[PDB]
DNA sequence: GATCATATTGTCCAGACAGT
DNA sequence: ACTGTCTGGACTGGTCGGCGCTATGATC
RNA sequence: UUUUUUUUUUUUUUUUUUUUGCGCCGACC
């Protein structure tokens, strides 16, 4: 298609050169994905102070990244001593790596906010004293491998990421600020059912995937277990390769499955734009789903290379960071407070066109994790909202009570010196149960060890590297307080078998968090082998067990049950202990939440979408919305297009 | 299918067992390795009976154990396509329901039960009739017919055994006295 | 006159018939003509009254290793002039091989085929799912032949 | 293939498994070990107790008045016959229409008529 | 870069075309054709296949796109 | 200045074999 | 049927330690 | 003033525990 990208960047170094004196010496502009780069040999006289900065970021409407001429580099020993010397000692500098491509360098510290400054000026004075332009992520305090493998990962491959960042940048501003003819939007998967979600935004210039999933109850079915394929729409944009960005809402197999999929066969080679932690999470549940699929012996529908593709296509954005991702539409993230990186998608179609609020999973209650849903917008019209609990009768019991259950359940299993084990999910529940009992054990109601096997450590070292992204009181623990709540001591991680048969061979009493809600697979069902003939023990269930599973099994009240032992012949488990379900804990917004999200949003929207859920449930929770607050709404099934304007 | 056979084999008696009875160590080693397992030919093998005859011990190079040729009797249970069967419902599912038949439960789909529209009760774990009106529950007295046999695994359990309800004279005690009941 | 074979390096066939027909243009060697097909790897077709003349035409260059002793009927290489579609010869319903393209190594059902935009449509095999994709047709290669 | 080679089979009734089985629990609880046998054994025994419908001794005279009373049965479906303990014509019907002979309804009502007495 | 001519089938390194004089070069094209001689086999099969070309001797293409 | 296809085709003893 | 000729093959076991050797030319 | 088409209900989770080879040279018994 034709393109203007050349003039529009003329345009704006014509602007710069008006704007900024000549002294900085610019030489040369160019798009890196959907900010602005400048290239400048006097960043001294650019960046005397964040006004200039922020008068052109104002102007331009863009991201500015200033970056010093690759001509004037300081030697890297030079650089790393440098920046080791004025950034202040507080802040614990781990690892620091350089661009010799592009200037830049990229700062690991352990208190980014020292290395960052009060308002941006200690970056400003690091890329002045060292003509060097700084980039500061955070060291977890818990080593996470995702993490350090996406990091070596991006820092391998410099140059195919600035090549495709490039190419992405080139793409995005291939013409200027256009007001689409009309708007669409189609839902290959996820609308008047539960996984696979899929939604497209269709206008007349661009095309915009968003959640692109999987599901996993109807994964023997081919044409329910994926989104739909044979959309003519989605065969048209795939085909010409007129699919502008994917947005993934958050890191869960329904949101991100299918994804690694597309760069399997080529389908895709633009940009993802999620949050670092939903890309971690997801990068870490994928490469768990596939691990699982080859164990079942089934063929595994992608591979780990088409994760790191994926990892190599993924640009991060904040939380309420705007940027340009297509020539009509703007893209921002909001807080979601499902999970960790959960965000509501909020596209601005247009100069004030339209705009449409994707919400996916969240919740709009506070939790001891996240902060609730944002209820605020600049402007909406039409909202696409959740229905997983939009039941008239969905009503899911309130946390405190549940959490108080759960606390004395727990101790009295500790006072009689049994084992607590709760089968919990990789990332979401278990979590906060977590974060429940190091509140618990604060005031030193229970000082026996809390053991985490599986995923549970990758997931919370994953939560400790990403604290902004957490609730407010969570945030002022670590931020102003010196006390981290993930860091207690109680919280022990089991390296081999070796220490989970320690575990459970010693008579000490201690709780155990697993990683397998369904006792399906992982260490869970170990542990519920053996401590079952065990009275004094207990096991608690979090989350909803489905048909056909040991752990639904063992909940329905069987006291024994026939398995396959090790050598082929059939083993009686004796569940002699202790079993109880506190299903209170569950992520996903209630019915009252829905319809108080609904009454409390900012602006109304002219129209809401209710989608990812039941049929049933998704017409009741339309007609209800329409019942009570007027508003026009639609439920409509998958390969249904819906002209907003 | 109950089955009784008498069977020769070479059994194996190791030298912790040399001091016992021949009879008892060869039984007992029988026990420990036919008993609990699948057999393709013969079926579910349910326990090993007794030792009949016992032939004198055979040394081999690189074993000290004793070899010697045995006759004993096994008790075995076979599950033959287009049998009819009669057992106690023992799991109640969403997609069918198991009957306790012998050693192994067979499977019924949703809709071989009977020649009705019969949907799911989660709330009582019950399959409730549209026009039939018919009811079934735990420990009900049923009759079924195989149609099913699968022996890819020498594992009882990943076994799975297929039986139906379709034809006439198949179902609940209760109900098949009602059909004679009308003859 | 006559064609004869010589045998070059493999994907280096244009600059050794370059260099072979700069030399004979330079010395005036009795060369009529030569022809190197793109789809022939490490072969070129020259034409000359004798072999003698192809034999001291190639030497001297490192890339020449030899002229095969035999002469080609003109039958045998009169379909390599004629210009034809790289999709023409292709019907849907069997399976091919994509050598080149985003999809190489991937066997592949051709779907839909259309001579005028010179692109065929093909269906990948190990796809869990039917996701028809748009390919040259140079780049395919018939690997069998089935309706 | 159980062994090396098969001497002898014979089908047995129900009643006759769970006393084979009830032997083997006794055997088992000899043992020192609390457990007699494993699942599949302990299944079979139960199943055959909640459905013992006639005595051993009573299985086996039925099975061999059901040998010396026609020539075309064989010992599977007698045994069968004699677990089942039908009652009227469309049992044997509906058993009998999947096998090797169709039995016309004079000799299915002799069988009904011998297999009549010692029954529950 | 070397280009052939869309009429003349000819490749040439500049934008006149010496045979045709055409404004429309392709740069993508396989099977090379060198004709030193008009009267050669080769070239009078390529005559009667495409009628602009084996004109002049010097490189060819079979086909142009 | 970084990568990519291609990279060549020692005497003596015994058994089998043309020659006269 | 003899007689000189062509061709294939195997070349005593073990042990000690050292000393090299396992890409290259042509675009982009 | 006119021919030759048909029609309806039963398969569940958003996921899991240690340098090979090649050849050369010297040497011991
Ligand atoms: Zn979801
Ligand atoms: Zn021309």
């Amino acid at each position: 298609r034709e393109t203007f990208v050349d003039d529009i960047l003329k345009e704006i170094r014509e602007i710069i050169v008006q704007m900024v004196p000549r002294e900085a010496g610019i030489t040369d502009v160019e798009f890196e994905g959907p900010e602005l780069v400048i290239y400048v040999k006097n960043p001294e006289a650019m960046m005397k102070d964040g006004e200039l900065i922020k008068n052109l970021a104002k102007v331009l409407k863009k991201r500015i990244s200033v970056r010093p001429d690759p001509d004037i580099l300081l030697p890297p020993e030079k650089a790393e001593e440098l920046i080791k010397q004025l950034v202040p000692p507080e802040a614990e500098i781990t690892n620091i790596s350089f661009d010799p491509s592009v200037g830049e360098v990229l700062i690991e510290a352990r208190k980014p906010g020292l290395v960052i400054g009060k308002n941006g000026e200690t970056l400003r004075l690091i890329t002045q004293k060292v003509h060097w332009a700084p980039r500061v992520v955070r060291t977890p305090p818990i080593q996470s491998q995702t993490i350090y493998s996406i990091r070596s990962i991006l820092q391998t491959e410099s140059k195919d990421r600035r090549k495709f960042l490039r190419q992405v940048g080139r793409n995005i501003y291939r013409k200027s600020e256009y007001k689409s003819r009309w708007i669409r939007i189609t839902g290959l998967g996820g609308f008047r059912e539960v996984g696979r979600s899929a939604l497209l935004v269709q206008t007349d210039e661009s095309y915009v995937l968003v959640d692109f999933g999987v599901n996993i109850a109807a994964l023997k079915d081919p044409t329910k277990a994926y989104p739909h394929f044979d959309a003519p729409e989605f065969r048209y944009v795939l085909d010409e390769g007129l699919l502008d960005a994917i947005i993934i809402t958050h890191a869960a197999l329904d949101h991100s499955g299918m994804l690694p999929y597309l760069f399997r066969y080529k389908l895709f080679d633009g940009p993802i734009y999620t949050t670092p932690p939903t890309r971690d999470l997801m990068t870490l549940l994928q490469q768990d789903f596939i691990e699982i699929q080859h164990m079942n012996g089934v063929e595994p529908l992608y591979r780990p290379k088409d994760i790191k593709e994926v990892i190599k296509h993924t640009i991060t954005l904040d939380y309420g960071e705007v940027r340009d991702i297509a020539p009509d539409i703007r893209l921002t993230l909001h807080n979601a407070g499902h999970i960790l990186g959960s965000s509501i998608v909020h596209l601005h179609i247009g100069n004030g066109l339209h705009n449409i609020a994707i919400t996916g999973d969240f919740k709009f209650i506070p939790t001891r994790l996240f902060e609730p849903a944002v209820s605020r917008f600049p402007r909406l019209e039409t909202l696409v909202m959740e229905s997983t609990y939009g039941g008239s009768n969905d009503y899911q019991m309130p946390r405190e009570e549940a959490e108080k259950r759960l606390i004395e359940v727990i101790h009295q299993t500790l006072k009689r010196g049994g084992k607590v084990l709760i089968p919990a999910m990789a990332v979401g529940r278990a979590q906060e149960i977590m974060m429940v009992l190091e509140e618990y054990a604060r005031v030193g109601g229970i000082e026996v060890p809390i053991y985490l096997d599986g995923m549970i450590w990758e997931a919370t070292a994953i939560h400790t590297a990403y604290p902004e992204y957490l609730s407010k009181h969570i945030r002022e623990q670590i931020f102003h307080e010196g006390y981290n709540p993930f860091l207690n001591p109680i919280f022990k991680s089991v390296a081999n078998s070796r220490e989970r048969q320690d575990i459970i061979d010693s008579g000490e009493p201690a709780i155990i968090i697993a990683t397998s809600g369904m006792l399906v697979g992982g260490p869970s069902v170990e542990y519920f082998k053996q401590l079952a003939p065990d009275p004094k023990n207990s096991i608690i269930f979090v989350s909803y067990q489905a048909e056909g599973t040991l752990g639904r099994q063992v909940q329905r009240g069987l006291r024994e049950i026939p398995i396959v032992g090790e050598d082929g012949r059939t083993e009686v488990i004796n569940v002699n202990m202790e079993v109880h379900t506190i299903d209170g804990f569950s992520g996903a917004a209630d019915r009252r939440e829905l319809m108080s999200y609904v009454a409390r949003v900012r602006p109304r929207p002219e129209r809401i979408i209710t989608v990812h859920g039941e049929a049933h449930k998704c017409l009741d929770l339309s007609s209800s919305i329409h019942k009570k607050f007027g508003i026009s709404t639609r439920a409509p099934n998958n390969l249904d297009a819906i002209r907003l304007k | 299918m109950y089955k009784l056979l008498k069977v020769k084999d070479v059994v194996r008696i190791p030298p912790r067992m040399f001091t016992m009875d021949p009879k008892e160590a060869a039984k007992i080693v029988l026990r420990e390795t036919y008993e609990g397992i699948y057999d393709r030919d013969e079926g579910v093998v349910l326990a090993i009976l007794d030792v009949e005859e016992i032939s004198e011990g055979v040394i081999v190079p690189g074993d000290g154990a004793t070899y010697h040729e045995a006759i004993f009797n096994v008790l075995v249970w076979e599950p033959r396509n287009q049998e009819v069967v009669e057992g106690e419902v023992v799991e109640m599912m969403p997609y069918g329901a198991f009957i306790r038949i012998g050693p192994m439960d067979g499977l019924v789909h949703i809709s071989q039960l009977m020649d009705d529209y019969v949907v799911f009760d989660e709330k009582n774990r019950q399959f409730i009739g549209k026009e039939t009106n018919r009811v079934l529950k735990l420990g009900d007295y049923v009759r079924a017919r195989i149609i099913g046999v699968s022996v890819k695994s020498r594992v009882i359990r990943e076994n799975k055994i297929n039986m139906t309800m379709r034809q006439p004279g198949l179902g609940k005690f209760e109900w098949i006295e009602k059909e004679k009941k009308k003859a | 006159g006559k064609i004869f074979t010589v045998s070059v390096t493999v994907g280096q066939e244009t600059t050794t018939a370059n260099l072979i027909y700069s030399k004979a243009k330079t010395y005036n060697l009795p060369l009529y003509a030569i022809l190197s097909p793109s789809k022939v790897k490490g072969y070129i077709f020259i034409e000359a009254p004798n072999k003698s003349a192809v034999e001291e035409a190639i030497r001297g260059i490192r890339h020449a290793k030899r002229v095969l002793p035999g002469e080609i009927p003109f039958s045998e290489i009169e379909h390599f002039l004629e210009e034809k579609p790289a999709v023409s010869g292709f019907e849907p319903g069997d399976i091919v091989e994509l050598i080149a393209g985003p999809f190489k190594g991937e066997k592949a059902k051709v779907v839909r085929v259309d001579e005028s935009k010179d692109e065929i449509v093909v269906e990948l095999v190990s796809s869990v799912v039917p996701i028809p994709v748009t390919v040259r047709g140079e780049y395919v290669r018939l690997i069998s032949k089935r309706q | 293939m159980i062994g090396r080679k098969k001497l002898e089979e014979h089908y047995i009734t129900i009643a006759e498994a769970k006393e084979l089985l009830e032997r083997r629990h006794a055997e088992g609880l000899a043992e020192n070990p609390e457990e007699p046998m494993f699942y599949e054994a302990r299944v079979s025994l139960e199943h055959a107790e909640r459905f013992a419908k006639l005595k051993p001794e009573q299985a086996r005279e039925l099975k061999e008045k059901l040998m010396g009373l026609f020539d075309w049965i064989n010992e599977r479906i007698a045994a069968k016959l004699v677990d089942i303990l039908p009652e009227d014509y469309l049992d044997i019907r509906v058993i009998f229409a999947k096998e090797e002979y169709m039995p016309t309804p004079e000799e299915a009502e002799e069988i009904i008529k011998v297999i009549d007495e010692y029954r529950p | 870069k070397e280009r052939a001519c869309r009429h003349c089938h000819y490749i040439t390194t500049e934008d006149r075309c010496p045979v045709c004089g055409s404004r429309d070069l392709s740069d993508d094209w396989f099977d090379l054709v060198i004709v030193l001689d008009v009267e050669s086999r080769i070239a009078k099969k390529l005559r009667e296949s495409i009628p602009e070309a084996a004109k002049v001797p010097g490189k060819y293409a079979i086909r142009v796109r």
